[PDB]
């Protein structure tokens, strides 16, 4: 999930936007 | 600000800025 | 910190602290 | 929604927790 992708690894805009409503 | 390790409040803060009026979901267990 | 007017990042920050490992949803349009 | 209840008006823990997963 987001923690594995953005905290444990380097985040991206592409991935961040997957969590916008 | 996005292309780095973002944890906790830092992550939440990035979501807030990126998502804007859309809002977001923060699911750290999922 | 909760029993006040909370807007924008302030609100998001309160959700983060209260909800903890549950996470939360921030739906400002809904 | 949350903005009307917590930003335009005074928030509460009870209400804040309605938005936890």
């Amino acid at each position: 999930g987001i923690v594995e992708q953005c905290c444990a690894s380097v985040c991206s805009l592409y991935q961040l936007e997957n969590y916008c409503n | 600000f996005v292309n780095q390790h973002l944890c906790g409040s830092h992550l939440v803060e990035a979501l807030y800025l990126v998502c804007g009026e859309r809002g977001f979901f923060y699911t750290p267990k999922a």
